RNA sequence: UACCUGGUUGAUCCUGCCAGUAGUCAUAUGCUUGUCUCAAAGAUUAAGCCAUGCAUGUGUAAGUAUGAACAAAUUCAGACUGUGAAACUGCGAAUGGCUCAUUAAAUCAGUUAUAGUUUGUUUGAUGGUAUCUACUACUCGGAUAACCGUAGUAAUUCUAGAGCUAAUACGUGCAACAAACCCCGACUUCUGGAAGGGAUGCAUUUAUUAGAUAUGCGAUGAUUCAUGAUAACUCGACGGAUCGCACGGCCGCCGGCGACGCAUCAUUCAAAUUUCUGCCCUAUCAACUUUCGAUGGUAGGAUAGUGGCCUACCAUGGUGGUGACGGGUGACGGAGAAUUAGGGUUCGAUUCCGGAGAGGGAGCCUGAGAAACGGCUACCACAUCCAAGGAAGGCAGCAGGCGCGCAAAUUACCCAAUCCUGACACGGGGAGGUAGUGACAAUAAAUAACAAUACCGGCUGGUAAUUGGAAUGAGUACAAUCUAAAUCCCUUAACGAGGAUCCAUUGGAGGGCAAGUCUGGUGCCAGCAGCCGCGGUAAUUCCAGCUCCAAUAGCGUAAUUUAAGUUGUUGCAGUUAAAAAGCUCGUAGUUGGACUUUGGGAUGUCCCGUUACUUUGAAGAAAUUAGAGUGCUCAAAGCAAGCCUACGCUCUGUAUACAUUAGCAUGGGAUAACAUUAUAGGAU
RNA sequence: UCCGCCGGCACCUUAUGAGAAAUCAAAGUUUUUGGGUUCCGGGGGGAGUAUGGUCGCAAGGCUGAAACUUAAAGGAAUUGAC
RNA sequence: CCCGUCGCUCCUACCGAUUGAAUGAUCCGGUGAAAUGUUCGGAUCGCGCGAGAAGUCCAUUGAACCUUAUCAUUUAGAGGAAGGAGAAGUCGUAACAAGGUUUCCGUAGGUGAACCUGCGGAAGGAUCAUUG
RNA sequence: UUUUUUUUUUUU
């Protein structure tokens, strides 16, 4: 190519988006935004194909045009805005808040939340530096920059930001016995305590996590999330508490409701 | 153009490498500057990759150098280019690129060291101690001392004229003046 | 590109090997005649489902009993053969699938069924019953004879509500009958 | 899903192939063709050449209206505040679509790196010194389009003068006001402090300096890294002379919500280069590269940046039977396709990913991004128009035409769906969809069912252009439905079957291989026959009639797989079937004897150098494959959907598995490979 | 002369072995397929021919195709005929 | 049963004068459009200054062409000479029996043709055998 | 150990 590509073939489209082979020849290619296109939902899907309030993709255009779908309070007109992990999606107009969270099964999930669950969110931090003048800065991996940290704040740890003055309210240090979220690879969506951290000079670190069920699974450190400190988690999880059920338990209880 | 890509080389083995694609404008090159010294100062403005900018120097006729040990940096004038470690014939056409020794002149050092060591190489009771009191450490190399006889400062040149358009560079000292000027004594 | 592409689909049958073994061609036609099939492209459809499941079967039975992957395959498979009457509740290994026979998928058929239970003088009747949209399985008209039962379906069996042996509205031909009597 | 059969002989057992049998999301052709649902389609030969039409434009309240444009108002005043064509300005046209020519460690796949760079835009943060003695900041200056009117030319979004008038166009310019830090410094109650002056935003360039960590000081595995401070430097496209809504509080000053725009960092969208391992045939290719870069070093130039990328000087290096170099490919690579005991064999132009090209080369402007071709410039080859003076070109985009061939469709409709793009909710989109042609390929499925009578065989079955009424879709057509509008499908008034003329075909009948020692003709002729063989006057084999057989809306005929243990690693052969060099030596290669910690007590636990290999984990696009669920009437499919009709619910579902080699991490230390051992210069 | 050991050229008998057999005590220890290693065949002809290379004074040696053609050619053994 | 020359028809390749021809890619040398950078130049335009066209100078990238040579893929050719196939051609009888001179391998020579002969070799011999 | 050449095509 010559420049940017700026269309999306539907079937490069990322597989947790759920779209039919052959709905189109194209699927929407996310904009640039605070999330990456592979690890984002766009609001485009988000009202026509979960939440079915739009039938078509002009439905979903008229519908963003009046200004009625706020993205981390702050009003989107983008279709394909790219909302990802963590964000906050709330329509005023019908009392919704939402908050996007990784299933078990790995795909995001619009997780019903309260209305004062909705003022903050959480964030992670990618490292801390000096910015001009000497003063100091961290940066989120929802492409977020906050001057002036907490200088116990460092690099992997997690804030928790208020929306409303966007600053930041609480943090939680990474390290082992924290309750975390796997938000990357084959383990995303599933919910553990640490249990001890590998590191390797010159290479990926690696992490393992304990489900509340005994279940142990390791990942890389890129691919976790802190949700609390301790074990309880500073946010509520969407059902199945990222607990992931085997194939054979799955079609029992799938057998026991049918009768 | 000018091609910066490898395609028209040979493979390591010693084999010849056949085309496969045109040259692209993302690996080009431009034509050198070829700067020199002349009191008719021209500096060339280039649009680059990303629409950023580069000054391009034909011509120039003074410099920014400091004196290392002083700690003291002056706009001075460029006299002439006596020694380049490329290319002797670039001496000769007194072309101006980086890393080439040339002499500049002396007298805003000159003036520099007057005003604060009060020494030549009305004032109050504070100015006479406060340079009463820089004598003490006023240690300067001999060799320093005989160049700035003849007016002229032997200096090489850090910038790179014909990247940013300015022969900017710093005195030489010590070792490296005394390795100069073996090599220019011949 | 054209969206079109990216539909998949499938053969359903293979020819035989040998084109005239003589014992084939024999047991071929017997079954044809006794379930009134059209070709032989049906019975061997017929086997070819037969011979997956069965090629299925045999691969799960190699495995670990305690192997997961054993476990789930081998209850949807049996569920799957239970749901279409293929076997019964005391059929509930894996083994039995492996002694399944082309009748057994052949006695499942529509045409079969609504032969058996007396809604048809033969096989034929049967045959022309149903293309001739005379029979539904639930509320729903059926016109393939190829048609699966499922147990569940099969005592819900009936004739259409539209045509004349299920409800009024005589045919073309009682109509013209009547029309030309009256006079 | 581990299979064979005919053919050498008078007969036999072999080797061995020929022939047959089955398959191809495999091309083509022949005959035939009623219905429904899917669906490939000028790749192969010519990346050959192209008439004509279309395929890229774009407007919000929010840059610029005095159309001599339309409309409503104003009786008197009014800069304009309703629509606004045209035009300037801005942005886009580097995406998409098409094709596979070139290209053999190259593209490319997996796996790395940028501490070696650029990145319009989106998202989050961040903007303090300009005039300093001119002195608009209650707001600077000069043009030009549209318009208008003098035209030239055969002629083109070919073109020259003349008269106006705008800006978020162009060029300037106060840039609301400070502190702190540093230098010089008169003057001075003088180890001091002091008026005054200089410097001081952000950015650039070069120097000095800090950036620690066996009473302050950030980050990495690792950086004189982030960042701070000083001296200066640059004739700096920077630091808002912009626009829409509203309409308010103090005593003219303050004041909200937005739009557009400039700069810095981070982020996102990406590129460029880059690490390791991996590619078909060929030795009738064994040496290749190094004047003129080949391998490396030093210093420079250029680049967005690393680098012989280029220059100067220096050294003689670099690759190679572990196949370099050279040649061929009817060679773009991959995801994948066909066939499936296992191992394997063959294919991969084509819808997804990556690369390349726009007739062949080369050069380049604009731009964040192009060495762009529905951009420009030149040459080469083709080639249209001309008033002969000139002027215009690029279908391997959608259609369509010529040519080529065995070989491939309409010069149609539409932005309704999917999505992209612009100033933009609105325009545009031959991307894409719809419909047309379409037996590439795939799915379902009609051409009859039932009784009476008569014949036959044991109440029970089979046959009958004999009789009898029933059923129905192919077709036809109101209507509705479908649809962007149509059409088709689905539904359905009135019609629509007896030789149910609403008439099934393609190949065969000696064997392989299912089916006639039937009848007529021909007479080694004509012909058949994949192979073996038929035909010479009694032809199951030719030409025909009858009958019969196989498949069936399909079947016949003309590269590749299986069968092939006839390429053999699993797994073949070499005495006589084809085959071991006349003999020995011998370097590469391959292979290589044995030996070093066992046992009990107990109870995973306690006692007495470098690799191969194996276990486990991460990560490893989708589509395709396997596979869970789900009555599109079934099915190929699809990703749907189910309860009940609640102004709803199931947080509805949209699982899971697989994945050579190579790389990353981890446990084991049997079997193996390389290295080492004693002139002690050894261990402590 | 007799009894033994090692090494060698062979011979006779035998199958529990192999083989299509003729035969083989190595042509055995092979579908119960694997000790190491070199060469080398892939139906019959065209053909050890053409072309290129290389060696040789020459004769020729070594390396070595294809187009095309064809259903057998061929091994062992049996009976007969001669 | 069988071998060869000779005789007829057809098919396939091979050699070959023509200092053969075409195309593609590299090699030696030469010319060299266009563009870019540089030097000079100054029609003309605004307030002694600033901007600046045509043209010109030397370099860089470099199409295109000409010369030399080498590879790769095709292709014409008077004529010459090989092989194969085709029911009933001519001359012999070389191979099969001890095939009537046992056969065959290498080498050399010679004859219409099969073939004959010399030297050494093999049994795939027509002898597994003379302690006679 | 004198001399002994030859037998059209297909089929039975
Ligand atoms: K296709
Ligand atoms: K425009
Ligand atoms: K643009
Ligand atoms: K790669
Ligand atoms: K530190
Ligand atoms: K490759
Ligand atoms: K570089
Ligand atoms: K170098
Ligand atoms: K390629
Ligand atoms: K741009
Ligand atoms: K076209
Ligand atoms: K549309
Ligand atoms: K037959
Ligand atoms: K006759
Ligand atoms: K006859
Ligand atoms: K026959
Ligand atoms: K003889
Ligand atoms: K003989
Ligand atoms: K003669
Ligand atoms: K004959
Ligand atoms: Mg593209
Ligand atoms: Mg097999
Ligand atoms: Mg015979
Ligand atoms: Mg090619
Ligand atoms: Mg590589
Ligand atoms: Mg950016
Ligand atoms: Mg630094
Ligand atoms: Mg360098
Ligand atoms: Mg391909
Ligand atoms: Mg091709
Ligand atoms: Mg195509
Ligand atoms: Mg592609
Ligand atoms: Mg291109
Ligand atoms: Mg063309
Ligand atoms: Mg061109
Ligand atoms: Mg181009
Ligand atoms: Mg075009
Ligand atoms: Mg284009
Ligand atoms: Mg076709
Ligand atoms: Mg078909
Ligand atoms: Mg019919
Ligand atoms: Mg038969
Ligand atoms: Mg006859
Ligand atoms: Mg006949
Ligand atoms: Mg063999
Ligand atoms: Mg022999
Ligand atoms: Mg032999
Ligand atoms: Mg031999
Ligand atoms: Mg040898
Ligand atoms: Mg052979
Ligand atoms: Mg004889
Ligand atoms: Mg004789
Ligand atoms: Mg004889
Ligand atoms: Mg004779």
């Amino acid at each position: 190519a010559r420049g940017l590509k700026k269309h999306l073939k539907r079937l490069n489209a990322p597989k947790h988006w759920m779209l039919d082979k052959l709905g189109g020849a194209f699927a929407p290619k996310p904009s640039s935004g605070p999330h990456k296109s592979r690890e984002c939902l766009p609001l485009i899907i988000i009202l026509r194909n979960r939440l079915k309030y739009a039938l078509t993709y002009r439905e979903v255009i008229s519908i963003l045009m009046q200004r009625q779908v706020m993205v981390d309070s702050k009003v989107r007109t983008d279709k394909t805005y790219p909302a990802g992990f963590m964000d906050v999606v709330s329509i005023p107009k019908t009392n919704e808040n939402f908050r996007l969270l990784y299933d078990t099964k790995g795909r995001f999930r619009l997780h019903s939340v309260r209305d004062e669950e909705a003022k903050f969110k959480l964030c992670k931090v990618r490292s801390v530096q000096f910015g001009q003048k000497g003063i100091p800065y961290l940066n989120t991996y929802d492409g977020r920059t906050i001057r002036y940290p907490d200088p116990l704040i460092k690099a992997n740890d997690t804030i928790k930001l208020d929306l409303e003055s966007n600053k930041i309210v609480d943090f939680i240090k990474f390290d082992v016995g924290n309750v975390v979220m796997v938000t990357g690879g084959r383990n995303r969506g599933r919910v553990g305590v640490i249990k001890n951290r590998e590191k390797h000079k010159g290479s990926f670190e690696t992490v393992h996590i304990q489900d509340a069920l005994g279940h142990e699974f390791a990942t890389r450190l890129g691919n976790v999330f802190t949700l609390g400190k301790g074990t309880k988690p500073w946010v509520s999880l969407p059902k199945g508490k990222g607990i992931k059920l085997s194939i054979i338990e799955e079609a029992r209880k799938r057998l026991a409701a049918q009768s | 153009g000018i091609s910066r890509d490898s395609m028209h080389k040979r493979r390591a083995t010693g084999g010849k490498k056949k085309a496969w694609r045109k040259k692209r404008k993302y690996e080009l090159g431009r034509q050198p500057a070829n700067t020199k010294i002349s009191a008719n100062k021209t500096v060339r403005r280039i649009r680059v990759r990303g629409g950023n900018v580069k000054w391009r120097a034909l011509r120039l006729d003074t410099g920014n150098y400091s004196w290392g040990s002083e700690a003291v940096t002056r706009k001075t004038r460029i006299l002439d280019v006596v020694y380049n470690a490329s290319n002797n014939e670039l001496v000769r056409t007194q072309t101006l690129v980086k890393s080439a020794i040339v002499q500049v002149d002396a007298a805003p050092f000159k003036q520099w060291y007057l005003q604060h060591y009060g020494v030549d190489i009305k004032k109050s009771n504070h100015v006479l101690r406060k340079i009463e009191t820089r004598q003490k450490d006023r240690k300067l190399d001999p060799h320093i001392e005989e160049q700035f006889g003849g007016g002229r400062l032997l200096a090489c040149i850090s910038s790179r004229p014909g990247q940013c358009g300015r022969a900017d560079g710093y005195i030489l000292e010590g070792k490296e003046l005394e390795f100069y000027m073996k090599k220019l004594q011949k | 590109v054209h969206v079109a592409f990216y539909r998949n689909y499938g053969k359903t049958f293979k020819k035989p090997r040998r084109p005239y073994e003589k014992e084939r061609l024999d047991a071929e036609l017997k079954l044809v005649g006794e379930y009134g099939l059209r070709c032989k492209r049906e019975l061997w459809r017929v086997q070819y489902a037969l011979s997956r499941i069965r090629n299925a079967a045999r691969m799960l039975l190699t495995l670990d009993e305690k192997d997961p992957r054993r476990i789930f395959e081998g209850e949807a498979l049996l569920r799957r053969m239970n749901r279409y009457g293929l076997l019964d509740e005391s059929q509930n290994k894996l083994d039995y699938v492996l002694s399944l026979t082309v009748e057994n998928f052949l006695e499942r058929r529509l045409q079969t069924l609504v032969f058996k239970t007396g809604m048809a003088k033969s096989i034929h009747h049967a045959r022309v019953l149903i293309r001739q949209r005379h029979i539904r399985v639930g509320r729903q008209v059926v016109n393939v004879p190829s048609f699966m039962v499922r147990l569940d379906s099969q005592k819900h069996i009936d004739f259409s509500l539209i045509s004349p042996f299920g409800g009024g509205r005589p045919g073309r031909v009682k109509r013209k009958n009547q029309k030309a009597a009256a006079k």
